[PDB]
């Protein structure tokens, strides 16, 4: 509804609910019938938009491709190039050092295309064996925000 | 200031004829010299402006005992170049002596144009090394110009000749030309007959008519080397700014050439830049390293690509260089013209100071050293002996070019801070 | 948007609180300016009240050149005017169709449970206003753009004030530089006559062109110099290029906005200033030309190189700013300029065409440190190169450092410049790691393309 700056069955449904009001005694089945008629119409319309306008199949390919080590050549190389930096203990400035290494690893595979990289970064935490604090994070578009609340990515992080 | 091109010798006159023709079609010009009707560029430097838009090139055409020379005159473009300034042996000494008697009338033809122009910044010579008449006459005219016109900066589009080694005195003639060129050229751009012949064999099946087809190759490089000057830009508009970066020490003023489209007949900048660093696209034939590199790309290039592109070539390190000079490759961009085809609209060229070119100089010095001992071709022609009885200019040239051969390798070393 | 803090969510919804305000001021402005065929006050129709081989090759080139005007017909397609009118009767008739059903259905909605939908649904009745709003914005854009050829004003301001045109920038700065360094140092170069004379001379000699656009170009000054300083730095010389703006675009281009445009002219000029002397010192070595080639001096060779190293750093700095602003941000602004569809939208594209150019300039206050090192570096280059010019060569024999005997002092200077260079190598990085300055990644990338240091 907001973020605008969708089919108008509101009346039809208003007529549906209006009729429901007129009925003398509560009949759960009719209420259930009309509510799910609407529920069904919103989910179907909602599914089409996100699935096609913002293809999710690709988004998932990316999530497994990185959070789930679906990219073997790159991850292996990233471990190879930054072996010592990640091995040494954590502090405030090691964070950029790993990322430039992870970007350096990205061109090291040489399999690259426009963007792709902008939506990922490495996140080290110090004062609360650097390999111990290495966390991967993704930038989600608004439509997919509900599907990917931080909690699901938080479990994915482990 | 306007540039005056002193095209001389049959070979030199052939590549000036074509270079001006190449800028005829590329610019809004016609064979008569008038502008075409269908025709935002800076034509002031290269083309004089006549009252009725007859943009006549400031070409100085020098000929000696002309016979095939008359062929330039029987052309549709005879009217296009009409400063009405053309004035009448295979030995370097034979060419130098002929130039000395006619020096004042050829030099007045230089003056006329200098007076006619609002200003004169440089003399660009379509020189032929070991060019029979072209060499010797070209060395002498190279010496007179600096004395008279010290303020101006000279360039030489030297077509250094390598044909797999006919001229039996070719090394002797070339040896003498370089001593003068090193001494009396502010800049030199080197090209190689074999390197281009190898390119001709690569891109095309043309082998026997190597000279006619290779003329187009030398031309594409020549038009391209000045396209930033010919078309408006935010930087290096003046010739001098461009020249400074390419030549960091005065002695090492020889420049290597390459074209990203070996065949120009979309592509991202990250790609076009990488091609210049492949040796198949280069047109020239102990550690060795470039002294400083520059590149100019043409067309509606996407710019963001270049930051990625410049940082990208860096990781690739396809170009290996650690000279005394800092040597960052420099990125330039220009507009492809609105008359000629947009096929391969993006197309690039690179001009670089490389210590490898020292090897080409040493090979003619090797042929000469071998030839000097034998004295097989001292010519001993009375012109050659009477002009040079001591034959010590060849030895003076040998030490000067050896100093150059030495200086180059000193550049490779970590201490060019010390004298080279 | 709210009367005081008492906003009427019932009527405005706070949504048209702002839109109503905008449409009112734009129609009143266009109409105020003059009746235009599309609107022309109440001329709008029935808006429902609601509420030779070379020559044949030349012909192929002529067709390729003529293709660009055929593509440029699309640029000139929007101010049709005669077709704009047909859209309107259709355009306002189209609302009538919802307005036709709505009244009857308003009877049905009124009949159904007083209101079948929530009380807030009454916002449907006021919705048609948007239609008028769309027409208002689109119309304004054409007058503001094609009719007033605004892009050309931005294009020229970029050309002359940001010095995009190469020839114009070098000449205006060139004449002034000869005088500034030469003498007249007590503001004798601030004669209003010389200033105007050079400006007209610069504009005429640029060769990019003489145009109605060249008008409104002014050479001016703000702060008054007591005298120019040593090295004639004009390090902040207050020479303000002033650009007049016409009444309608006076609203589009705000005084503060052109106040920012001036800043680049300043730094760019100083870069040019740095550039000038160096070309000249090489020209001065070429002035000596070792004219006594009979004598080849070893020290000469050494200095011949010190000039190049200092020259190499300044060429990179002038290059870094250029790509960052001259082709990396105007392209972005042009895409935004094509996209902007309303007065407020137009104000923010030019706003960031410059808030960004300034950020990439490094003149931004948070980025003061790098600019500070530059000042030290730029100061050394100016003053020390001036010294070699002051002295003259000496007798020709053996090793001859005494030619310009002050050479010894300059070597000490050569090391000071280098010290700053190494420091700058360390400074850019010091800042990049602490926060995110993606722009500075480009800075350092170039400064040390090949080594810990060159
Ligand atoms: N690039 C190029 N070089 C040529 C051409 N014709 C001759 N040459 C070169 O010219 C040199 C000899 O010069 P020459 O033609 O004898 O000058 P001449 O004495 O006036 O005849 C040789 O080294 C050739 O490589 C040509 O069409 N293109």
């Amino acid at each position: 509804e907001n973020q605008n700056v969708l089919k108008n069955q509101e009346d039809t449904f208003a007529a549906e609910l209006h009729r429901l009001k007129q009925q003398p005694l509560f009949s759960l089945v009719d209420f259930e019938q009309v509510v799910d008629r609407i529920r069904s119409t919103v989910a179907e319309h909602l599914w089409k938009l996100m699935v096609e306008e913002s293809d999710l199949l690709g988004q998932l390919k990316i999530i497994k491709d990185f959070y789930l080590l679906g990219r073997g050549e790159l991850f292996q190389a990233f471990i190879d190039t930054a072996q010592h930096m990640l091995k040494t203990p954590p502090t405030a400035v090691t964070e950029h050092d790993v990322n430039v290494a992870f970007q350096q690893s990205a061109h090291k595979v040489l399999l690259d295309d426009d963007n792709l990289l902008p939506l990922l970064h490495l996140t080290i935490e110090y004062h609360g064996s650097g390999w111990a604090a290495l966390g991967l994070s993704y930038k989600v578009q608004w439509p997919l925000h509900i599907l990917f609340t931080p909690a699901v990515l938080e479990k994915y992080n482990v | 200031r306007e540039i005056i091109t002193l095209q001389l010798g049959q070979c030199g006159n052939q590549i000036g004829f074509e270079f001006w023709k190449q800028l005829c079609a590329e610019h809004g010009i016609s064979p008569e010299g008038i502008v075409e009707e269908f025709a935002t560029d800076r034509k002031d430097v290269f083309f004089y402006q006549a009252d009725d838009e007859h943009y006549i090139p400031r070409a100085v055409l020098l000929d000696l005992e002309p016979r095939v020379i008359h062929s330039i005159l029987n052309s549709p473009y005879a009217k296009l170049y009409n400063p009405e300034n053309i004035y009448l042996g295979n030995n370097w000494a034979s060419g130098f002596s002929q130039g000395e008697k006619i020096h004042e009338d050829i030099f007045d033809i230089i003056d006329r144009e200098a007076d006619g122009s609002d200003s004169l910044e440089g003399f660009v010579l379509c020189h032929s090394i070991a060019g029979g008449t072209g060499s010797g006459l070209g060395s002498y005219l190279l010496e007179r110009l600096n004395d008279r016109y010290p303020k101006k900066l000279v360039q030489t589009y030297s077509v250094f000749p390598n044909q797999d080694e006919d001229v039996v005195v070719q090394p002797y003639n070339s040896l003498l030309t370089l001593k003068r060129l090193t001494q009396n050229a502010d800049c030199v751009v080197v090209l190689d007959n074999t390197a281009l012949n190898r390119i001709a064999t690569d891109r095309l099946h043309i082998q026997n008519p190597s000279f006619s087809q290779i003329n187009q190759l030398v031309s594409t490089i020549m038009s391209a080397s000045t396209t930033t000057l010919r078309y408006p830009g935010y930087m290096n508009n003046d010739l001098i700014g461009l020249i400074a970066s390419l030549i960091p020490t005065p002695r090492l003023h020889f420049l290597m050439t390459g074209y990203t489209p070996l065949t120009t007949d979309k592509t991202t900048v990250l790609d076009v830049m990488r091609r210049l660093l492949q040796p198949k696209n280069v047109m020239v034939s102990t550690n060795h390293c470039y002294i400083a590199i520059l590149n100019i790309i043409q067309g509606e290039v996407d710019p963001t690509q270049v930051h990625k592109s410049l940082q990208r070539i860096r990781e690739r390190k396809l170009a290996n260089f650690i000279p005394w000079g800092p040597a960052s490759i420099q990125v330039a961009l220009s507009r492809k013209s609105p008359y000629l085809p947009s096929a391969h609209r993006v197309s690039g060229l690179m001009m670089a100071n490389h210590t490898s070119i020292s090897s080409l100089f040493e090979r003619t010095c090797r042929q000469y050293d071998k030839l000097r001992k034998r004295e097989a071709f001292l010519e001993q022609f009375r012109k050659e002996d009477m002009f040079k009885d001591n034959f010590d200019e060849m030895d003076t040239s040998r030490e000067i070019v050896q100093q150059l051969i030495d200086e180059y390798h000193a550049a490779t070393r970590p201490d060019y801070i010390s004298w080279g | 948007i709210s009367k005081e803090v008492e906003d009427c969510v019932p009527v405005f919804l706070k949504h048209i609180a702002h839109d109503i305000y905008v449409c009112g001021k734009t129609i009143n402005l266009l109409k105020l300016c003059c009746p235009r065929h599309y609107l022309c006050w109440s001329d709008v129709p029935v808006p429902r009240i609601s509420v030779e081989q070379a020559y044949l090759a030349g012909l192929a080139g002529q067709y390729h050149l003529e293709r660009y005007p055929d593509s440029y017909e699309s640029m000139s397609e929007p101010p049709i005017a005669h077709l704009l009118r047909p859209v309107l009767p259709r355009a306002f008739a189209f609302p009538v169709d919802p307005q036709v059903q709505s009244a009857a259905d308003e009877t049905a909605v009124q009949l159904s449970e007083l209101l079948t939908l929530p009380v807030l649904m009454k916002r449907s009745i006021t919705a048609p206003l948007a239609a008028h709003i769309s027409l208002v914005n689109k119309a304004a854009v054409d007058y503001f753009f094609v009719e007033l050829h605004l892009e050309a004003h931005y294009e020229a301001l970029r050309h002359f004030l940001l010095m995009e045109d190469g020839e114009f920038a070098q000449s205006l700065s060139d004449l002034l530089f000869e005088k500034l360094g030469a003498g007249q140092t007590p503001g004798e170069l601030l004669n209003p006559l010389v200033l105007n004379s050079v400006l007209s001379k610069a504009l005429q000699c640029s060769l990019h062109g003489d145009t109605p656009h060249a008008s409104n170009l002014s050479l001016a000054l703000k702060y008054l110099p007591e005298v120019f300083a040593p090295n004639a730095p004009d390090v902040l010389s207050c020479l303000e290029l002033r650009y007049k703006v016409d009444w309608p675009l006076n609203i589009v281009i705000t005084e503060g906005c052109v106040s920012k445009y001036s800043g680049v002219f300043s730094f760019l000029l100083q870069l040019k200033l740095m550039m000038w002397a160096l070309k000249d010192v090489c020209f001065h070595l070429k002035r000596t030309a070792l004219l006594s080639h009979m004598a080849g001096s070893v020290q000469f060779r050494q200095l011949q190189l010190f000039k190049h190293e200092m020259q190499h750093f300044v060429k990179v700095i002038q290059g870094y700013i250029a790509n960052q602003i001259l082709h990396v941000t105007w392209c972005e602004f042009r895409a935004r300029l094509a996209t902007v569809g309303d007065l407020e939208e137009i104000q923010r594209a030019h706003a960031e065409y410059l808030h960004k150019a300034v950020f990439r300039g490094l003149l931004t206050e948070k980025a003061a440190p790098v600019m500070n090192v530059i000042h030290s570096i730029f100061s050394l280059v100016l003053k020390f190169r001036s010294q070699l010019i002051s002295q003259a060569w000496g007798p020709p024999g053996g090793p001859r450092g005494a030619e310009h005997p002050n050479f010894a002092l300059m070597q000490q200077s050569y090391n000071t410049f280098k010290y700053y260079s190494h420091f700058l190598f360390k400074v850019v990085t010091k800042l990049v790691n602490r926060g995110y300055q993606p722009h500075l990644e480009d800075f350092l990338l170039r400064i040390n393309f090949n080594n810990y240091y060159q």
